């Protein structure tokens, strides 16, 4: 009834398709336990956020960079950034841990009784900072959005995880033909369209012994 | 007629004209019903994979053997150019034998677009033959039509792998059947002699057969055996 | 996941998780910092 | 009639059982009450004998449990050649093995490490290696570490593919019974499949590929231009310079002119002088004519086409009248126990290994092994000490054998039987042999020792006094050192350098040189025969009365591995086989460290050494003639004037083998607390113990309980043979790596 | 292996004895078990063609005994210097 990641097979009896892009590929047997399968889906979406965060910015500064604005590669931008930000490096690592733990243990006892944050204790706020789904918080995080209408809500729900996934690809193709080609992602495209037919992962000498 | 040279007894017992070979050759015997007893799937040696298994292997040596020996009569005649006649060998499917340089890709770029194609081929072969007719209910470009296949996962048949479809009575199809595994019977010794010509003698097979015509004596295996190159 | 981790629970997987765990807090220890004898701060 | 026969699915894939670790026995699916139960949860584990009745189960068991140790045996494999690749100065002792010392294990600077990096030469620091994989890597021929890491990658592959099968069949298509009793099926596929097949590999990739590298790298080519393999392969052009007769092409095979290939397929006695091993041509030929030989006796039996042999035919055919039933039912025996197979496999594997051993240090089959005197003695004694091994192993599964799957209703008169009937006359003859050569050995020893303190050394048992001269060993020596002269005129020089009269030597390190032998070696030899007389008869009396005995009439019914029948008829302890083997194991202990003595005393003493323009001069002063007669000449001279190095090891690269030797003294001597004591005591000192945790409230829930006493006995030996094999080690590697 | 070859001909020879030796009994073929003197005359598979008990695995053994005893013969004759 659903269309899976291999035709023809057997979906798992824990991914009914209940889930945001269950396309019922598993079978390494995770997620089996609720708990745990609340875990995953927490931990599928924020990698995925994360993953279409750093690959919008990844994109932005490579094209920024190729336009003619002064922008560092993908690779090493920390490290040719510290020399010229005001804030040292060992600082800046600490004062976003600290911030991000707040955060993350914030959303984690809201994964854990969800609701519990939503009682008034940070700052006397109770309709926000209240989880209204599994990984999906609600009142200061929908500002305007539409995710009041079920139908609507739904295919935003499929079209990020979907997203997600596909920025994870294209992260670990960041990392795998940065190694193979030590140049920009935008530079490795326009090398593919400029000369498709050779240029390629497999003349790239690295890779393809 | 019937029979063959090395069929084994208690080995016709469990087939007599119901498969499409059904010549009676079994001498070691890998077709008895008894081999891979039991439930659920289990092993390969079982009479159902071994017919699949076997008509694959013939009708990828039909094509290996149209593609080996393709080239190389038209290289004689006019028909290609002959920079692009080289021995099938020589075609970069073995670089120590050789490559052709004059490709519109790399090697490894056409062996890439082989392996993304014939992996979706070969998966949706082994997903169809592990639920048959399960290929045409999953959305596919618009094309699941013709992914129906048949009982036998091995003959699929449909709108477009029998697009031409003819050999409606069962003798007629019968008779296809037969001509199918018996020219893909064929096949099976044509590549096995194709490769052992190439390591013999390290030219294509169709200069073999003009060696073995202009001289029979000079040109056959013991004379080939014992010169350079094997 | 239930039932291969009722296997992870058991004794010998604890008897590495602990080793592991302790083996490789030592080796850390004794790597980034080098071999004293003293704990005079 | 013979067929595959394999049941699908008969298990599932899941890991329902994996959750329970008390599953495969009966006794311990309830829990873990007593802290035995932990121990038979470890012990029982692989028994396959009482987790089910079924011999068709059993033997899919044991099918996938070969399985996985051919799965586990690869992985080491592979690690070892992804050693070579990674961590290792292969490419340097390529270049120059007579100067650069193997090594192929890097540790790391963590803790004072960074000393047992020594300096082995060729800009590289690391453990300086024994088993001699160079060596190996140097004959079958590897230039660089990509090979090495395309064989360990190989090697990785087929350990997963080994592990999937074993996985396959067992849990996925496991096969019948009959599947595993067509034994005349298992013979030819094993002998002419499996042997030639492998035989006839071996020689394709000796002709092909070895000798041709090794034929580039004795001739001062270095490996950095020498061609790959892969062009002497599809060349005959490259090959045909190196070897002439591969001009000719395969015609002299079919041709019937075999006498051409005389140039890569030699018949050579000795050893190549460049390189201290085997020539690769004589290799070659040996590995192709043990090929032939697998696959003609690999056709012999009969299984499904009429023609060949029937086991059961040759067995009840053989019948002689001093034995009454000839060999009548051993077909039925062995199709239907396991144990009773692995017996005679662990015994024939266990002997093999021991002929391995000696004809590695006899005839030194790699280049540059016989100058490299640590891997040659390693090599000697580990295979020495996995051989022992393997026979004691195939006593114990005799013994279980013979408790288990022995039944008196299909042997009346065989040769079972009749060895059952008179087993008292063999022990006690065995007794005697075992006294008289005890006395006329080791009282020779004592009185040789005697005269040497009373100060009357011609009274004793030496050269320059009264002696037994090994006539017998001599002439044998003489005959082989003759025998190319009339009864092998084709051999270009004897077979070995044991009884040669010649000295090669390479790098100036003495290889190989004749060894002479005289009443020491005479003292010694007949020690050894004594004390593997002493070990088979331990072994054989305990397989003997494992079912019954005058002591004992029902010790069939108490099983094999049992503590005792109580203090009865004056105290029946240890009176199972089990602890016949355990006794055995300490006596194959003292046989084996006695034998790897003898082993690097006379080889350091009249084989080892540095070749000098003036003579040749050994690693010790020449003394095995004038020291090995005494038991103090053998202690000073053997294990004080040796051992001086591994206790000033400290502070150099072979510290650790120090290290290793005194752990293994500990190791040794904490063992002779499950050997002395009981267990009466130690339960009652738990039980002291557990009082102390009851008084404060952490009492386990399951019972701390003692040692079982098969148990106790078990740890005692296993703890004792492993200090022992340790000490030996420790000061064998260091004394041969500090000097040789 | 030349035609007109002594090694020839004693292949030929031989391979000719073993066909004869095992058409007419006289040899442990598939049709006849081999007792210390070889009798009962036995039958299973099928002869496809000529009499008695010629099958693929019969032409196969003796072909091949009578490859092997030819190698022992021809080196045997040419060890000691003869043709
Ligand atoms: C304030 C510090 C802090 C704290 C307490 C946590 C705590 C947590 N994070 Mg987090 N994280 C942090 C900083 C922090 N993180 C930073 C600075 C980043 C970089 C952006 C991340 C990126 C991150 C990702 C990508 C994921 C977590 C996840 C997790 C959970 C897994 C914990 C574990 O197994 O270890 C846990 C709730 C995982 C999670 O939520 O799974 C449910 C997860 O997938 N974290
Ligand atoms: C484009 C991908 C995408 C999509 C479809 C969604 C969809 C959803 N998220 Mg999500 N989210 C995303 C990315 C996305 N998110 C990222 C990257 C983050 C991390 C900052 C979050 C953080 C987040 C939280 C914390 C919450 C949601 C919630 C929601 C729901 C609200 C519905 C809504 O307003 O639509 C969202 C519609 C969009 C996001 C489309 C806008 C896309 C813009 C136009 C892209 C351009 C901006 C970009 C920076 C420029 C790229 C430049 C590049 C070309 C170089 C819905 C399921 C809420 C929820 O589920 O409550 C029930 C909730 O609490 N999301
Ligand atoms: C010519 C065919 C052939 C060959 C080569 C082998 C080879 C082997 N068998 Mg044997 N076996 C055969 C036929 C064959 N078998 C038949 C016909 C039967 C039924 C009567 C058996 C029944 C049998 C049993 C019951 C057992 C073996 C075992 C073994 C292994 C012993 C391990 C050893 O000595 O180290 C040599 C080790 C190696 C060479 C390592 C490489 C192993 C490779 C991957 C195996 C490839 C050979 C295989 C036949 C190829 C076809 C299999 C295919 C489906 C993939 C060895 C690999 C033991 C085992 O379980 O191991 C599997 C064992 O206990 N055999
Ligand atoms: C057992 C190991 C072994 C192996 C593998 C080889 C292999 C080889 N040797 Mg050696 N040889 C060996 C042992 C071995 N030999 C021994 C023990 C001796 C005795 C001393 C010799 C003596 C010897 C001499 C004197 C010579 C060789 C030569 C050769 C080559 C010729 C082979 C030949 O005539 O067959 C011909 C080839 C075949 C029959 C091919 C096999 C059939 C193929 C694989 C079928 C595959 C087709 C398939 C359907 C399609 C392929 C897939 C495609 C789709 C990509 C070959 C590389 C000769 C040489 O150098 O030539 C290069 C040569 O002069 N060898
Ligand atoms: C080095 C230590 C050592 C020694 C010498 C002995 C000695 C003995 N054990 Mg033992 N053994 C030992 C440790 C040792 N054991 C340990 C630790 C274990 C446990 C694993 C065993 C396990 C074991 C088993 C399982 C068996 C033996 C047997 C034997 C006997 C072998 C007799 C023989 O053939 O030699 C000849 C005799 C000697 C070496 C004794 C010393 C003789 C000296 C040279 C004196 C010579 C005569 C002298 C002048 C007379 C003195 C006269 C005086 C009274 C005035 C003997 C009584 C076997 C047995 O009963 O005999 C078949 C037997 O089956 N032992
Ligand atoms: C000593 C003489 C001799 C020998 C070596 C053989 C051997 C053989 N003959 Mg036979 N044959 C013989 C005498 C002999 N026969 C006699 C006396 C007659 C009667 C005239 C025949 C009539 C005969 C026929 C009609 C056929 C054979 C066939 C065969 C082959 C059977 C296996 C096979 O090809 O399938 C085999 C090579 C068959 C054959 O080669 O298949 C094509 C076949 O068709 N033979
Ligand atoms: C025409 C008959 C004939 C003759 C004259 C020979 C003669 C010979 N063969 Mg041969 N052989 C023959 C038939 C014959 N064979 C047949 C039919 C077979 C197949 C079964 C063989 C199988 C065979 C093998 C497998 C071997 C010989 C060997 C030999 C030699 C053994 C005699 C020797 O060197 O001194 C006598 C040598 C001794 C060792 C005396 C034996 C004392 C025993 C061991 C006690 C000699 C050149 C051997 C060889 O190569 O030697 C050069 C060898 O390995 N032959
Ligand atoms: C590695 C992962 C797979 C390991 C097991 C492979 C064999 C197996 O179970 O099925 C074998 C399958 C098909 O099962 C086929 O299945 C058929 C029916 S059933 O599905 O077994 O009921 C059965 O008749 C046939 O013998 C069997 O080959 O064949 C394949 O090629 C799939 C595995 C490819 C790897
Ligand atoms: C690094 C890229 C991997 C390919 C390397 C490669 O092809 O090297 C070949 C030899 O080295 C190797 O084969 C090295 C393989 C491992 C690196 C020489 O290749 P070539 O230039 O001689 O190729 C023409 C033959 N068809
Ligand atoms: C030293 C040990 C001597 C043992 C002597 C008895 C051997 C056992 C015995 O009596 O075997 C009897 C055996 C002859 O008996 P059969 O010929 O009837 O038995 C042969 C069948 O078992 C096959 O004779 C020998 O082995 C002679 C050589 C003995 C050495
Ligand atoms: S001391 Fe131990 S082994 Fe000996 S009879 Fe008593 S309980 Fe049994």
């Amino acid at each position: 009834d659903r269309p899976l990641w291999s035709p023809g097979s057997e979906p798992p009896a824990w991914l009914d398709g209940s889930l945001a892009g269950d396309y019922g590929f598993d079978p390494l047997h995770l997620s089996e336990e609720p708990e745990m399968r609340k875990w995953m889906v927490q931990a599928e979406l924020v990698h995925a956020r994360w993953a279409m965060l750093g690959v919008a910015g990844i994109l932005f500064t490579s094209i920024a960079a190729k336009t003619g604005a002064p922008f560092p590669d993908w690779y090493d931008a920390g490290k040719e950034a510290i020399k010229t930000s005001p804030a040292p490096l060992g600082s800046l690592i600490f004062t976003e841990l600290l911030l991000f733990g707040w955060v993350e243990t914030k959303r984690l006892y809201d994964l854990r009784n969800p609701g519990s944050q939503g009682d008034g204790s940070f700052l006397g706020i109770t309709d926000g900072l209240k989880g209204k789904e599994n990984g999906y918080p609600g009142g200061l995080f929908d500002p305007m959005g539409m995710s009041k209408n079920e139908a609507s809500y739904k295919e935003a729900k499929v079209k990020e995880i979907k997203n997600g996934r596909l920025a994870m690809l294209a992260f670990v193709g960041f990392i795998a033909q940065h190694h193979a080609t030590h140049k920009s992602p935008i530079d490795n495209l326009l090398d593919h369209v400029a000369d498709p037919f050779h240029v390629t992962f497999a003349t790239n000498g690295v890779s393809i012994p | 007629d019937f029979l063959y040279v090395g069929s084994d007894a208690a080995a016709l017992k469990y087939l007599d004209g119901t498969l499409p070979g059904d010549y009676g050759f079994d001498p070691l015997g890998l077709l008895d019903p008894s081999v891979s007893g039991g439930k659920g799937e289990g092993g390969f040696v079982n009479p159902r994979w071994l017919q699949y298994s076997e008509v694959i292997h013939a009708r990828w040596a039909m094509l290996g053997a149209a593609g080996c020996i393709a080239p190389e009569i038209l290289g004689k005649a006019g028909v290609i150019p002959a920079e692009t006649a080289v021995d099938w060998f020589r075609t970069g499917v073995i670089p120590p034998a050789g490559v052709y340089k004059n490709f519109w890709a790399d090697p490894f770029t056409l062996f890439f677009i082989e392996v993304v194609a014939i992996q979706f081929a070969e998966l949706k072969r082994l997903q169809d033959y592990k639920n048959p007719g399960s290929q045409s209910r999953q959305y596919f470009l618009g094309l699941e039509g013709l992914f129906k296949g048949s009982d036998n996962p091995a003959y699929p048949g449909g709108p477009f792998f029998n697009f031409a479809n003819f050999g409606k009575t069962e003798e007629e199809m019968k008779k296809l059947k037969l001509n199918e595994i018996k020219n893909g019977r064929l096949a099976m010794l044509a590549m096995f002699g194709y490769g052992a010509q190439a390591v013999i003698t390290g030219d294509g097979p169709f200069d073999n057969l003009l060696a073995h015509l202009a001289d029979p004596t000079g040109n056959n295996l013991i004379t080939n055996l014992g010169g350079k190159f094997g | 996941m239930k039932d291969f981790t009722t296997y992870l629970s058991t004794a010998p997987v604890v008897g590495l998780g602990w080793a592991i765990f302790t083996s490789g807090l030592l080796i850390e220890i004794n790597r980034f910092f080098p071999d004293p004898l003293v704990f005079s701060f | 009639k013979v067929k595959i026969a394999v049941d699908r699915n008969p298990v599932e894939t899941n890991f329902e059982k994996w959750a329970k670790p008390g599953h495969f026995s009966r006794a311990l699916a309830k829990g873990p009450n007593t802290t035995t139960w932990i121990w038979n949860l470890h012990a029982d584990a692989h028994d396959f004998d009482n987790h089910t009745s079924d011999l068709e189960e059993i033997s899919r068991k044991v099918f996938s449990a070969h399985f996985g140790q051919l799965g586990i045996i690869l992985i080491w494999l592979s690690g070892m050649y992804f050693h070579g690749a990674r961590f290792s100065n292969y490419e340097g002792w390529l270049s120059d093995p007579t100067h650069i010392k193997p090594s192929a294990q890097v540790v790391w600077p963590i803790v004072g490490q960074e000393i047992l990096n020594g300096d082995v030469g060729g800009g590289f620091q690391g453990i300086q290696i024994t088993s001699g994989f160079f060596q190996l890597w140097r004959a079958s021929g590897i230039t660089s570490e990509l090979q090495l890491y395309s064989t360990a990658i190989g090697g990785l592959v087929l350990a997963a593919a080994c592990f999937f099968a074993g996985w396959f069949h067992y849990h996925k298509a496991a096969p019948k019974l009959e599947w595993f009793q067509n034994v005349e099926s298992m013979l030819n596929h094993h002998l002419a499949g499996l042997l030639g097949l492998g035989s006839l590999a071996w020689a394709g990739h000796q002709i092909h590929v070895s000798l041709p590298v090794n034929k580039l790298l004795d001739a001062g080519v270095d490996p950095k231009e020498i061609p790959l393999p892969h062009e002497f392969l599809l060349n005959q052009s490259i090959i045909a310079d190196l070897y002439p007769s591969f001009s000719k092409g395969l015609a002299p095979f079919f041709t019937l002119n075999w006498a051409e290939y005389s140039d890569f397929l030699t018949f050579k006695g000795g050893l190549n002088p460049v390189t201290g091993g085997l020539w690769l041509s004589d290799t070659a030929h040996h590995h192709l004519a043990i090929a032939v030989l697998f696959l003609v006796a690999g056709h012999q039996y009969r299984t499904n086409w009429g023609i060949g042999h029937s086991i059961k035919d040759i067995l009840e055919s053989h019948k002689g009248p001093f034995t009454g039933n000839g060999h009548a039912g051993l077909y039925e025996i062995l199709t239907t126990s396991w144990h009773a197979q692995l017996a005679i496999n662990l015994a024939l594997f266990g002997s093999l290994s021991i002929i391995v051993a000696h004809h590695m240090y006899a005839m030194p089959p790699y280049p540059y092994l016989a100058t490299d005197y640590g891997t040659q003695l390693s090599l000697f004694t580990h295979h020495m000490w996995i051989g022992g091994f393997c026979v004691v192993g195939a006593g114990a599964h005799a013994a279980i054998f013979m408790v288990r799957d022995y039944d008196p209703t299909n042997n009346y008169n065989n040769l079972l039987d009749r060895v059952i009937r008179h087993r008292d006359a063999i022990i006690s003859h065995l007794n005697w042999v075992s006294i008289f050569l005890g006395f006329h050995s080791f009282g020779l020893y004592i009185h040789n020792d005697t005269m040497s303190a009373l100060g009357r050394p011609q009274d004793m048992f030496s050269d320059t006094a009264i002696q037994l001269q090994p006539v017998f060993a001599q002439w044998i020596q003489n005959t082989h050192f003759t025998a190319p002269q009339l009864t092998a005129p084709n051999a270009l020089a004897a077979t070995s350098l044991t009884w040669g009269g010649d000295v090669v030597a390479v790098g100036g390190k003495v290889a190989m040189m004749p060894i002479a032998l005289g009443t020491s070696d005479f003292l010694v030899h007949h020690i050894h025969a004594f004390t593997i007389h002493v070990t088979v008869l331990i072994l054989l009396k305990g397989v003997l009365f494992a079912r019954s005995s005058r002591l004992i009439p029902d010790k069939a019914n108490l099983g094999f591995r049992f503590p005792c029948d109580g203090p009865g008829r004056g105290g029946t302890c240890q009176v199972s086989a089990w602890d016949h083997v355990f006794l055995g194991l300490f006596w194959m202990y003292n046989s084996l460290s006695i034998v790897i003595f003898h082993f690097s005393w006379k080889m350091q003493s009249d084989v080892w050494g540095t070749v000098t323009d003036s003579g040749v001069s050994h690693i010790t002063g020449g003394n095995f003639a004038q020291s090995a007669n005494t038991i103090n000449g053998w202690l000073r001279d053997f294990l004080w004037a040796q051992s001086s190095q591994v206790i000033q090891s400290y502070g150099s690269a072979l510290s650790a083998y120090g290290l290793m030797f005194l752990g293994a003294h500990f190791v040794w001597a904490f063992s002779l607390m499950f050997l002395f004591s009981g267990r009466g005591y130690w339960q009652e000192l738990i039980e002291s113990i557990v009082w102390a945790h009851n008084k404060l409230r952490v009492a386990p829930s399951i019972q701390p309980r003692a040692l079982s006493i098969t148990q106790g006995r078990a740890v005692g030996v296993a703890h004792y043979l492993l200090g022992g094999i340790a000490t030996t080690w420790s000061f064998f590697l260091a004394r041969i790596i500090a000097v040789g | 292996s030349f035609i007109g070859s002594p090694t020839n001909l004693i292949m030929v020879s031989s391979i000719g004895a073993c066909l004869f030796a095992s058409r007419f009994g006289l040899a442990p073929s598939v049709r006849k078990v081999a007792q210390p003197l070889k009798l009962s005359d036995r039958e299973v598979l099928q002869t496809t063609g000529d009499p008695a008990g010629f099958t693929a695995t019969d032409v196969l053994a003796m072909g091949a005994a009578g490859h092997a005893i030819g190698v022992g013969i021809v080196l045997g004759l040419k060890g000691i210097g003869q043709l």
